[PDB]
């Protein structure tokens, strides 16, 4: 290899990793933490950002001096995809919308952008390119996102074909889209489920976990060419989910079982907004879609991380929104949700 | 180009003037450095004539001016007052302390610069830096925020 | 009644705040620093010194400084006596290397031995 | 003067310049490396060689205080003239 | 006459040395030792038992009068048996003197706190502490003062290094300020600024 | 003034054979993995080892102890002394016994198939100070050399 | 500077530049020092 | 080999105060937990102040463990007295420090360190 | 000597006169209305509030602002690389490494200057024999991010290029002193 990028130091703040990382989604929720894990391990992170230097800025804190490299990117310019990429070794795709804008939709976001990506990154010449894709996107599913994104994985294999694609289920985290959605339901007057939330099983897992799983792929030897699937520990259904998330949250809880097809019309006609949506008719049928059970694919166990319970990093999440009489409560004062071996 | 884009780019201009001709500091400061931004409040240089009033709640305030020596004893209450602050908010680190550690780098209880704690938008370089020389970074932050584009990138979204 | 016994070996690194690994990785030197063949002085030679092993010092990404990694590389500690040393070596539990000092060794020095009627010790210059 | 790589970045006058494969020009990308343009070597080799009549010259660099500590050359190699260690200036006594 | 060399006076050399005497044959108990500087300043080393009286009796003596605590410190010198030698500098108003009283203290042999006597020393003393290990007893409120809550060691010993240990930093995964152990960007050089010639020759120690 | 040969042709990583027959740079783990797969394919006396002359004796009695452990007794170094007779079974046999004291001390020394100037430079101007104080008898056997 | 203009030296700037911070235009560290340990590079011929 | 005590004459009476820091100690984290806003729960309070305990507990000479009982005793007062933060108390778990493993592989495969 | 800045002088007794001025003084608020009448004054008098940037703040041939390398009237840089600025720098801010030139002069191939670590003292600028590390007047160098305030050698003598126009007039104007 290059002299320059040999491994040095404990693997502190000032050390090297020998990594040099472009990791294009790394505004967004999961992309602060992976550029956390690389900053603190110490690499040469390259930010590819497409909005405003204020809202990157949270960013610019997350390593050493000179180790972040933050650089202007359009997602329709391929010129200026290939010099983000061009002095790098690793390539992090995390480019995702929960919903569709007039400049972007969902075939765009998870097709034509990895496949642009990751064409400029083979010729390149990059060594190591890892996709986010999401977990049961096989294929034909009753979701726009989910076929769009397995397609995208399909793009990303024909082009790069030994990228490491690596499908998450739904991520929990402090700034995540699910337990603080689940949260946000409080400001109704029901949780309005489909068939009271029942025959939904989730596996949600740590954003933390996800991350470290992702830094591993970087520096895992073995992972090239292989799709990992990265799932939490326990499957819950999805009103004993909910009911853990309002006993957590200490609000109050009262289901609603409402059908599936108006519950995407006024998922639709939340997302029918100029801002960011609370939520679309991909949302609600993402959160009705169930997981599916990972037999053959590796995950974090064989990457190399041991998977965070939502029980034990879930006060982190919802302590913001209980109210100031219980804000005061700990970990033993919720029931666990029930689990379900299927 | 088409009109909506001129009527975004306007509103921006105004609503960018409004936050750089309006800016508070939080009444905070460490050591030499917030005698010298004292000093820069002193009615020579005139931060209130460039609408510039200190607020000491970070509720009120928007730009954070870390002036002075962070200790490890120092640095959680500095974060704490830094994310208590609403969301436009704005940090200007001033002097060696502040930027790099200073003369107490190599020291066990000195944070070697406030940017290992809190996203500093601006950098002012001296030990002091005078206040000829604050006034130069607080007009520097002026137009810094003078030139993003919160709505225009909001458009192209 | 103000006098205890105890038989130990005077273990403080509980008390001095030191990590595990700084305190059982770590070797220590005890040596009179020796006099640099530069100079003739000797007032460098006198007290006795204990520095630590060399750890790793790479070259910074940013500038190219010379980072590390290691609290004890600048550490260097003088004492009048081998034997405190050994005391204070043994009492803040590192292990040690010890060099005896190297005293000069008395030679006979005579300027008419530059103008020897028969020996090889007869300089040819001045 | 300055010269530029086959990389196409341009050399300092130390003589640095990072590969075609060195990750660190990501550092210069979509901003600019700057190289003094004045060279002191060739900015020397521009300079005329002083023609004195001493066989031993004091130089302080010009400016008196301004300059450096006096140093004296002795200018007896017809083959090769005579340089300050500080300022660099050469100097040549006259054989006619 | 000479510009260049700071003047000396004699008579508060000898109203100094006459003092010291008059404290060692008053307090022969603590007493070990009495000297008188080149700089006309008195230095009384007492055993660590009798700091009590002896800053007593300089306080409350009708001729000494040292009613005013300047200063306490400690030096720590690693090479003896009791490092670290313990200094109080007290002031006397009513004669316009000063005085130093060291005494001398190890990592397990606390000495006397003086806060009974000067409310000074309660400050002092935490300090002392808080930067060498020396614990003080009878204090009201011995704990740290000047170091990180939650630091360990003491910085001011000479075996500590000068960067320390850990440092902190925010991690915005755990959203908090934490400490890692010591990296630096740049080491700090250290430099051999010491001459090997004799500087001097009325310090020269014997040969060992 | 060698000490700058310690600047040039380093060996800085692990490197291994290709497909085609050219060194490429690898991990240790590999290259550990390659060099044991074959130690353990090969038995005691197919495998063998050669010492250099910058070698200490930690990697000595390390390879030492491996060899000895897939039973290999052909620990060579490229340095030749005679086996037979006493051999390197008896110290005195291949050692400087009368020490550079000893140079100090004698008055009669014979070089028997040496250039101890170039040999070893400062055991050769041990010898030369003490022909010039004590007035030592130099002899020689080996080519006129300065 | 019209009166006592200052003395003209040919390295001086004929033209200034003010702060060009969060411009292309403004400074980069960088190391000045070349490479130091040169690494020994194989042949690129096979013994058989 | 004889020296000055501080408070115990001999080990017995410093292990009973290691015993009443100990009660103090695991009296308090409860109310840690509840006061400052923890990620962790009680077990895993008791476990790291059992971990540190446990840690301090080779010592057998009388005036160092006294002197550790001293220490113990102003972390718990300033852990009463709330002047020890949320960052301050989660210093003791390292929850951002990736560990060095203890195997001569790890540790010949990352540099060299020992 | 001494003096008493509150011990009134005996006592000023009870009169029927001093009484009603102490009451005129409580009633009607006179201190009061004589600080509002001094506040009313600094009204009516000018402002000293200069007109920044159009107007600067005065300032002295001896300032410390930015650092900047010299060079001589032939153009040649001033510096030899005799690392005294960096042995003399408190901070340790200074970063020195050389070695011979092309023609045989000791030149800095490494002359680093942390200016976020810089203390700004001029220690290095009255340690150097040659008068080449200096303190520029220049304080508007103020920047966004803190990569670009860690100054090397070539950022260095870019700046001793531009600000040698009054650098040099300030080291002449100065140096008689030093
Ligand atoms: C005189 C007193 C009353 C004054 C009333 C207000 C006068 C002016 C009214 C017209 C302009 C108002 C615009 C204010 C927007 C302020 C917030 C902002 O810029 O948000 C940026 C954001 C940009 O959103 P975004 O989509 O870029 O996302 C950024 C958020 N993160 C980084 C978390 C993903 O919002 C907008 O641009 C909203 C535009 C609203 C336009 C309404 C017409
Ligand atoms: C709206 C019209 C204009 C109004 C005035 C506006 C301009 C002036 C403003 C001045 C600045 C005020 C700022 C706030 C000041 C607060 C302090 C303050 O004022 O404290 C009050 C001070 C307090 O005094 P004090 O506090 O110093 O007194 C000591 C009191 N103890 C010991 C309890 C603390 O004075 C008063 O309370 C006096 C009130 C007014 C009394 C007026 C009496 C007039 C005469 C009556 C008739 C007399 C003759 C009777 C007949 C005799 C016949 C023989
Ligand atoms: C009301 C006054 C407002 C401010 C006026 C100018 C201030 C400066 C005047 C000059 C000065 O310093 O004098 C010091 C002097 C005080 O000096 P002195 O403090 O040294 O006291 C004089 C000495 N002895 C103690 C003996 C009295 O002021 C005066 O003499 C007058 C003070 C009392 C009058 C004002 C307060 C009562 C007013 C009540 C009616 C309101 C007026 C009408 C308002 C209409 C509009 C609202
Ligand atoms: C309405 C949409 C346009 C709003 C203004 C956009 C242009 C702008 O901001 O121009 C700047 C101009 C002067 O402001 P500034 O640059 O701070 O002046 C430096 C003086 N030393 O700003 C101005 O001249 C002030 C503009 C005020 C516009 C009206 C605000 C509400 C009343
Ligand atoms: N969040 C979840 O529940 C899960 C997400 N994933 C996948 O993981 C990835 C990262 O997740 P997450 O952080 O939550 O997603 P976000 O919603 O936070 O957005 C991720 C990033 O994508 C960027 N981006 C989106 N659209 C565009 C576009 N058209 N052009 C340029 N940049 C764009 C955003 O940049 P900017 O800020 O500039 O707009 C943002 O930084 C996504 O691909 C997502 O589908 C997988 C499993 C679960
Ligand atoms: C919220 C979480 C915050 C955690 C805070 C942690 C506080 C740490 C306090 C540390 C207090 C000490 O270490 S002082 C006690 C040390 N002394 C000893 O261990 C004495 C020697 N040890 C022993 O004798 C041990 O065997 C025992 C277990 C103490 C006694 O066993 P016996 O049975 O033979
Ligand atoms: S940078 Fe200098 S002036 Fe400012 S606080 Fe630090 S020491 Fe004081
Ligand atoms: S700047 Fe001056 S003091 Fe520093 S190395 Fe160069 S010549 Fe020496
Ligand atoms: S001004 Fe002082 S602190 Fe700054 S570089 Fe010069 S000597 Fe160092
Ligand atoms: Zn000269």
């Amino acid at each position: 290899l290059h002299h320059a990028v040999i491994p040095h130091g404990k693997g502190g703040r000032s050390s090297v990793s020998g990594v040099v990382a472009t990791v294009f989604g790394a505004t967004g929720f999961l992309g602060r933490y992976v550029v956390n894990h690389l900053g603190r391990m110490g690499s040469q992170v390259i930010i590819p950002y497409r909005c405003d230097v204020y809202d990157i800025m949270h960013l610019r804190l997350m390593g050493d001096l000179g180790q972040l490299t933050f650089l202007e990117w359009d997602a329709r310019d391929k010129d200026s995809i290939r010099k983000a990429v061009q002095h790098s070794n690793v390539v992090i795709n995390l480019i995702g919308r929960e919903w569709e804008t007039r400049n972007f939709d969902f075939e765009d976001v998870f097709v034509n952008i990895p496949r642009a990506i990751a064409q400029a990154s083979k010729e390149a010449g990059v060594e190591r390119f890892i996709h986010v894709s999401h977990l049961n996107a096989s294929m034909k599913s009753s979701s726009k996102s989910l076929r769009s994104k397995a397609v995208g994985e399909k793009e990303v294999r024909s082009v790069f074909p030994e990228a490491i694609i690596i499908r998450p289920s739904d991520i929990f985290g402090r700034e995540d889209r699910f337990l603080n959605h689940f949260a946000n339901y409080r400001w109704f007057l029901a949780v309005p489920l489909v068939s009271l939330g029942f025959k939904t099983v989730k596996q949600p897992v740590y954003v933390a976990d996800v991350s470290k799983g992702i830094v591993n792929a970087t520096k895992d030897p073995d992972a090239v060419g292989k799709t990992f699937a990265f799932t939490g520990p326990n499957r819950y259904l999805l009103f004993h989910l909910v009911k853990y998330i309002f006993g957590m949250t200490h609000r109050t809880f009262i289901p609603y079982p409402l059908p599936l097809f108006v519950y995407s019309w006024i998922g639709k006609l939340f997302g029918l907004s100029p801002f960011e949506p609370w939520t679309t008719k991909d949302k609600v049928e993402r959160i009705h879609i169930s997981d599916v059970m990972p037999t053959d694919l590796p995950g974090l166990e064989d990457l190399g991380v041991q998977p965070t319970p939502l029980e034990l990093k879930s006060i982190e999440v919802l302590r913001r929104h209980r109210t100031y009489r219980w804000l005061s409560s700990e970990i033993e004062e919720t029931k666990p949700a029930k689990t379900v071996n299927y | 180009r088409s009109r909506a884009e001129y009527v975004v780019t306007k509103l921006d201009d105004l609503i960018n003037w409004a936050r750089r001709s309006s800016l508070w500091p939080m009444t905070f400061g460490l050591a030499c450095c917030a005698v010298e931004m004292m000093h820069m409040a002193a009615p020579r240089y005139d931060m209130d004539r460039f609408g510039v009033v200190f607020r000491a709640s970070p509720r009120q305030a928007d730009v954070m001016i870390v002036a002075g020596t962070l200790t490890n004893k120092m640095a959680p209450a500095l974060r704490k007052v830094y994310d208590q602050m609403p969301e436009p908010r704005y940090v200007v680190s001033m002097g060696s302390c502040a930027n790099g550690g200073g003369y107490y780098h190599y020291s066990y209880s000195v944070v070697r610069g406030c940017d290992r704690i809190v996203p500093v938008d601006i950098y002012v370089p001296g030990c002091p830096p005078t206040a000829e020389a604050l006034l130069y970074g607080i007009l520097q932050l002026q137009r810094k925020i003078k030139r993003e584009q919160k709505l225009k990138i909001w458009y192209r979204r | 009644t103000q006098l205890i016994t105890v038989d130990e070996k005077l273990d403080i690194t509980t008390l001095t705040g030191v990590p595990e690994e700084h305190i059982k990785t770590r070797k220590v030197r005890i040596f009179v620093p020796a006099r640099n063949n530069m100079q003739s002085g000797v007032n460098n030679t006198k007290k006795w010194k204990m520095e630590f092993d060399t750890r790793e010092r790479w070259e910074n990404p940013l500038m190219g400084w010379a980072s590390t990694a290691d609290p004890l590389s600048n550490m260097v500690l003088t004492f009048s006596a081998k034997e405190d040393a050994i005391a204070f070596a043994e009492k803040n539990g590192w292990s040690y290397d010890v060099e005896e000092k190297k005293v000069p060794k008395p030679k006979s020095k005579s300027y008419g031995a530059n103008f020897s009627w028969n020996k090889r010790t007869r300089v040819s210059t001045k | 003067g300055v010269q530029v790589s086959p990389s196409g970045e341009k050399i300092t006058h130390t003589g640095q310049v990072y590969d075609e494969k060195d990750y660190r020009r990501v550092r210069f990308v979509d901003r600019q490396k700057e190289v003094n343009e004045n060279f002191a070597i060739d900015l020397i080799a521009q300079q005329p060689v002083n023609e004195v009549e001493h066989r031993i010259i004091a130089c302080d660099g010009g400016g008196g205080a301004l300059g450096h500590p006096k140093v004296y050359i002795n200018l007896d190699k017809e083959t090769k003239t005579g340089t300050c260690g500080y300022c660099g200036l050469q100097f040549k006594q006259h054989h006619h | 006459k000479r510009p260049t060399v700071r003047p000396r006076s004699d008579v508060t050399h000898k109203q100094l040395s006459a003092f010291g005497e008059y404290v060692a044959e008053i307090l022969p108990k603590y007493v070990q030792q009495v000297q008188v500087s080149c700089l006309d300043e008195l230095e009384i080393c007492i055993h660590p038992d009798g700091v009590i009286p002896t800053l007593t009796f300089l306080r409350d003596h009708t001729n000494a009068q040292f009613k005013s605590l300047a200063d306490l410190t400690a030096v720590d010198v690693p090479t003896r048996q009791n490092r670290f030698e313990i200094v109080y500098n007290l002031l006397s108003l009513r004669f316009n003197s000063r005085i130093r009283v060291k005494t001398y203290a190890d990592e397990l042999t606390p000495i006397d706190s003086i806060v009974s006597v000067h409310i000074a020393a309660n400050w002092y003393e935490r300090e002392v502490w808080d930067m060498f290990g020396v614990f003080f007893f009878n204090h009201p409120d011995l704990r740290r003062i000047l170091t990180d809550y939650g630091f360990e060691g003491h910085p001011f010993r000479k075996d500590f290094p000068l960067t320390g240990y850990v440092e902190l930093r925010y991690d915005d995964e755990v959203k908090r300020v934490v400490a890692e152990p010591v990296e630096l960007a740049q080491e700090f050089r250290k430099f051999d600024l010491n001459s090997p010639w004799e500087a001097f020759p009325a310090y020269r120690q014997p040969p060992e | 003034f060698a000490y700058d040969g310690l600047k040039r042709q380093r060996l800085t990583e692990p490197m291994v054979r290709n497909e085609k027959g050219l060194l490429t740079y690898t991990s240790w783990e590999d290259a550990l993995s390659r060099v044991a797969g074959m130690l353990q394919n090969f038995e005691g006396n197919a495998v063998a080892a050669i010492a250099g002359g910058l070698v200490d004796a930690e990697a000595l009695v390390a390879l030492k102890d491996l060899l000895n452990k897939v039973d290999s007794d052909n620990l060579c170094t490229e340095e030749i002394f005679p086996t037979e007779g006493a051999g390197t079974d008896l110290r005195s046999n291949y050692l400087l016994n009368t020490t550079i004291a000893g140079v100090e001390e004698a008055d009669v020394v014979l070089l028997v198939g040496t250039n101890p100037r170039f040999e070893a430079p400062l055991f050769n101007a041990r010898i030369r100070k003490s022909w010039l104080h004590n007035d030592l008898k130099v002899a020689l056997i080996g080519s006129p050399v300065d | 500077p019209t009166t006592n203009p200052p003395t003209a030296r040919k390295f001086i700037w004929t033209n200034h530049k003010f702060n060009v911070s969060a411009t292309p235009e403004q400074y980069v560290p960088y190391s000045t020092t070349r490479k130091k340990i040169h690494e020994w590079v194989p042949p690129s011929t096979p013994y058989k | 080999t004889s020296v000055k005590p501080i408070f115990s004459r001999d080990l017995n009476e410093a292990k009973r105060r290691v015993r009443e820091l100990y009660r103090a100690w695991y009296r308090e984290v409860p109310n840690t937990v509840h006061l400052m806003q923890l990620d962790i729960t009680v077990k895993q309070g008791r476990d790291k102040v059992r971990e540190m305990f446990m840690k301090n507990a080779h010592v057998t000479d009388p005036r160092v463990v006294d002197l550790l009982v001293i220490k113990g005793k102003m972390e718990l007062q300033e852990t009463i007295k709330v002047w020890k933060q949320r960052t301050h108390v989660m210093r003791f778990f390292h929850e951002t420090e990736t560990p060095r493993p203890k195997d001569f592989l790890s540790k010949f495969y990352m540099g060299h360190d020992p | 000597t001494y003096k008493y800045v509150n011990k009134k002088e005996q006592e000023s007794e009870v009169d029927m006169k001093s009484a009603t001025d102490n009451a005129a003084r409580i009633l009607m608020w006179t201190e009061l209305i004589r600080g509002l009448g001094m506040t009313l004054s600094y009204l009516f008098r000018e402002p000293a509030t200069i007109n920044y940037p159009f107007e600067k703040g005065p300032l002295s041939p001896r300032f410390r602002g930015e650092h900047a390398l010299r060079r001589y009237p032939s153009g040649e840089e001033r510096c030899i690389a005799c690392k005294l600025c960096e042995a003399i720098c408190p901070a340790q801010a200074i970063t020195i490494e050389a070695e011979p030139r092309a023609d045989g002069s000791r030149r800095t191939t490494r002359y680093d200057i942390d200016m976020t670590k810089c203390i700004y003292c001029g220690f290095c600028q009255e340690a150097c024999p040659v008068d080449a590390i200096v303190e520029g007047p220049n304080f508007e160098f103020s920047t966004e991010t803190h990569e670009e305030l860690l100054y090397n050698k070539e950022k260095l003598l870019n700046n001793g290029d531009k600000w040698e126009a009054e650098i040099a007039a300030n080291i002449q104007a100065d140096y008689l002193y030093r």
